[PDB]
């Protein structure tokens, strides 16, 4: 670390360029990470809040279950006992002064809502507070939900389904808004599944239940694939750059070798230099990353914690150290005779 | 009457491209503490190969080379603890200061670099209060002077000098050979000094003439 | 250019790593480019196909227009002469065999549909060919559209609105399916507007009509910013590598300089070497890119043309040349005395 | 009957670190076609500085240098068309083959590389058939021999040799001087040869000795 660190102090220019490349790549990765997790809750936060153990679907033509195509007939509901019907739809909401589209979820009357959301299923509609402020609707005001006028029963917290806020209603009202005789679209099970499903039925765990959401897999997968390429690009940039860089130091390394410096000394020197460079870049990039994300999270969905910024950061730093050892491998294979001549 | 270095019947054969080349042929040299042993001979006679042999930089293809007090060590541990190299080119690391050229040797030996010693030695070589200078601010003679000082930091027993007056006019090259002799005697060093300037033999206690890799003994 | 090309021959290892980095970055950019154009067409292809000149919206509380909140009253339609009402809603379609959610666009009966879509607005609902096969429905079969029974007038091709295929219905049916007294959600103007708009009305261009779609701007914007960083990263990677790399050649360049090589000659050599390396990387990236994209276009919306693969490819390569000259600038200052050392 | 090179009252002053140093001091040298002129002296007396002046690698701080036939040409253009360099290190470009090390001078001069000419010159240096060898297949003498040949590729009128026998033993170094003089005579070259092995003066037509940048 003695030679390595002072190369950095006296020639900060060249190292600033490469550290910026590492920082930019991390900056992109940090915001892509937060954006992918933010969208995942933008797609799943409501169902996660209800926290069912298993979930029974309905299919047609033995296809993969889809939230857009499931209905449970009331006898089907009686078959599975110890089960709760969940109705899920998206439709237009219209107030006296404004309108918009939002998701409407329906559950049986009187069922307590998850502590994530709290309150109880009441006759009528429970609105997210932020939607009520936009619509200028108060408790007791009439709104048009999917062509049906219903009174706002109260405000709740905000959860999301398919980039829309969730309006919570009783099972009866949801049928009026969704124009269906079915008692729901899925069944939430809080217990162990002890009933066997019919050929046309399909039980899934909470994770697999997200596959039935249209946008979730095909967009989270693309973001994860993009994220994977970014990690590989980081590793390769470091490996590409660090190999040529250590080849630049051959002369100075030879002199220390000629003087008697052990192989561990030169290799520890070299990785110390690389680790410091990589640390600076990742810290600076991830700092700006968390800053830019927190500044933007109000306009664009962005989930920002400690693990969602530092997890990827630490992963990159470990990738860089593995990459550096691949590049600095030739620091111990340098003969000291290079110093005797030119 | 007890040598620091014993080169006995040492021969070196490098692969000169497709063929091989006997660069050194059965050289026999011995150096005792307090001697400045000059090695004279034209460029290409085998001085530097004998030097490299002496500096445990490469093992001979035949014959043996012994440094007493350091027996039973690999090549690199011997250089780090008992040899000082006054390279032909000063070989100063660019990003370090004058004093740091010495301190970095102390760091690679595993001891907290001692700044006091680094300044004392810089003064002895006549560079007092220049430890802050960077290479860009050091002239030819000064860089070579730092080199000698760096070779002394480790209190070596074998001091090797590879034509250390190669880029210095007559005035400056006297001072450097004077400094080498004076440092040799004052620290009871065993110094081998390769040199092409035959005017400097006066400063040497002995000298070996060389031709085509054979020591004329 | 003589030494530069044979440096590449004799040290293909070093260059493979850097060209791979450029190849990956170009591959990602090409695939990201295809994905952003694909998602944009997933959101806009229907409106763009209809190709209106201006589009009149309706707002509430003077807020920005939104396709999710705009309605055109019957009086509004008579006000704007030379204009037709377009109703846009998304709702569930249900057949005896299957079901799904789809977009429903409603226009006045008899309006000719764009050749992209073909046919003309008929009484009832015209289903997308892929949608009719999914539902096991044939032309003439009853279907539940937004809670109302509608007759399938025929099959059509697929255009998209908000990641959904468009079901085309007559203005009367859309009113029944979307439960509204309005004649539409926006007003399409094909000619230049000759009327000045009302307090609640707002004229917009075709582009601004896309920004009135909820997901479109907020997601295409994030994707475009990602592309900008990627182009920048490519340039910096090349500059970083090439500055360090050209420094490696100072000695060989000095020998040529001492021999009499002009400054132009050395600069051409260095830039030539970079150009070949960058060309290799970009060609491989765009090749592999188009292949993976064509291979994935069935599962993920991906628009694959010549301009969407070679446009970014040429952009990256030209950025590399600008970057390279920045990195090679120091080849003309190398003192030839370095060879006598 | 006209000189090729004339160095009249030239001096060089480099910024040696913080101070200055007079490297060359009032050098006067004139070479005629077919002359082998040595420059003898100890290491650091100003030999290389005088050579670099003769090759237009740096303008003198005072005094003039005239290469006749290159009047009205910048320093770089002068080296390319009239001067061959025999550097102290062979300075062979790693990635090129023995023959390619002649051809690249043809290329930097803007002419279709001449393979046959390169093979004749390599053979003229006693490397006949070795045009295809790479640098790893060349001995110390062989690289120095390829170096001379490259200086001869553009057929210069000034040949500058900078101690080209410094890493070769007595036998190999004799051969290079014999070769250098033989080529100097055959092609009417004007050659400066810096050397520290006074055993090679016998092959020079005359020689200058230098001390502290002053010639004698
Ligand atoms: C706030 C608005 C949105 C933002 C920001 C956003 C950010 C991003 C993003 C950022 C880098 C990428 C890549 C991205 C990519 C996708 N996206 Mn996106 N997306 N996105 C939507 C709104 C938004 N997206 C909507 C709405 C759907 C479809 C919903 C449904 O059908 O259930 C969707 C779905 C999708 C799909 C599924 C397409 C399919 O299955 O045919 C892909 C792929
Ligand atoms: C650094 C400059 C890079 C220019 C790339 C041009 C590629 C191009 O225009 O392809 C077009 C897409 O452009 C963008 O997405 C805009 C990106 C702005 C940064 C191809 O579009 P289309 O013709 O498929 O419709």
């Amino acid at each position: 670390m003695f030679l390595g660190i002072r190369d950095i102090r006296a020639a900060a220019g060249r190292f600033a360029l490469i550290a910026s490349v590492v920082g930019l790549i991390t900056l992109l990765i940090v915001m892509l990470t937060g954006l992918t997790q933010g969208l995942g809750k933008q797609n799943t936060s409501a169902i996660e809040a209800l926290a069912p153990h298993s979930v029974v679907f309905t299919t047609a033509g033995g296809s993969s279950p889809e939230f857009t195509s499931s209905e449970i007939s009331e006898q089907q509901a009686e078959r599975w006992k110890d089960s709760t019907p969940l109705g899920v739809s998206q439709t237009r909401i219209e107030s006296d002064q404004n309108a918009n589209t939002t998701a409407v979820m329906g559950l049986p009357e009187g069922t307590p809502l998850p502590d994530s959301v709290g309150g109880f299923i009441e006759q009528g509609a429970l609105l997210p507070a932020e939607l009520a402020d936009f619509l200028h609707v108060r408790a007791g005001d009439h709104i048009t939900l999917g062509g049906a006028t219903v009174t706002v029963a109260g405000t709740v917290k905000t959860e999301n389904y398919s980039h829309t806020p969730v309006v919570w209603v009783d099972t009866a009202t949801w049928q009026l808004v969704s124009h269906t005789k079915a008692v729901g679209t899925v069944l939430l099970l809080n217990q162990e599944p002890t009933i066997q499903p019919q050929d046309n039925e399909v039980v899934t765990d909470l994770k697999g239940a997200f596959q039935a959401m249209p946008a979730y897999k095909s967009e989270r997968s693309s973001l994860l694939s993009m994220q994977a390429f970014l990690y590989i690009i980081s590793a390769l940039v470091t490996v590409a750059f660090l190999t040529v860089w250590t080849l630049q130091r051959t002369r100075d390394i030879a002199v220390l070798a000629a003087l008697g410096a052990s192989k561990r000394y030169l290799l520890i020197d070299a990785l110390g230099q690389a680790a410091i460079i990589l640390a600076a870049g990742v810290a600076l990039g991830a700092g700006i990353g968390a800053l830019l994300g927190w500044l933007i999270a109000g306009s664009v969905p962005f989930s920002l914690g400690w693990v969602s910024v530092l997890g990827p950061a630490l992963g990159i730093w470990l990738l860089g150290l593995i990459g550096a050892t691949i590049a600095v491998r030739n620091v111990t294979k340098v003969d000291p005779q290079i110093a005797l001549g030119a | 009457a007890a040598p620091v270095l014993s080169i006995t019947n040492a021969s070196v054969v490098y692969p000169d491209g497709i063929s091989t080349v006997t660069a050194l042929d059965s050289a026999n040299v011995e150096i005792f503490p307090g001697e400045l042993v000059a090695i004279v001979g034209e460029s290409g006679s085998g001085k530097s190969t004998l030097l490299s042999i002496a500096g445990f930089l490469q093992e001979p293809t035949s014959g043996t080379v012994t440094l007493h007090g350091a027996e039973g060590l690999d090549a690199t541990s011997t250089r780090r603890e008992h040899i000082g190299f006054v390279f032909q080119q000063p070989n100063l690391l660019g990003s370090l200061t004058a004093r740091e050229q010495l301190l970095i040797t102390d760091h690679l030996r595993g001891i907290k670099p001692r700044k006091d010693r680094a300044d004392e030695l810089l003064a002895r070589v006549g560079l007092k209060g220049l430890g802050g200078r960077r290479v860009a601010q050091l002239s030819g003679g000064q860089r070579q002077r730092v080199n000698i000082a760096r070779a002394l930091m480790g209190n070596p027993q074998l001091l090797l000098a590879d034509e250390p007056t190669s880029a210095l006019d007559a005035r400056l090259s006297k001072e450097i050979v004077e400094l080498l002799r004076d440092v040799t005697k004052e620290f009871a060093l065993a110094t081998l000094m390769v040199t092409h300037d035959r005017s400097q033999l006066a400063y040497a206690d002995r000298f070996v003439e060389m031709a085509d890799g054979k020591a004329l003994q």
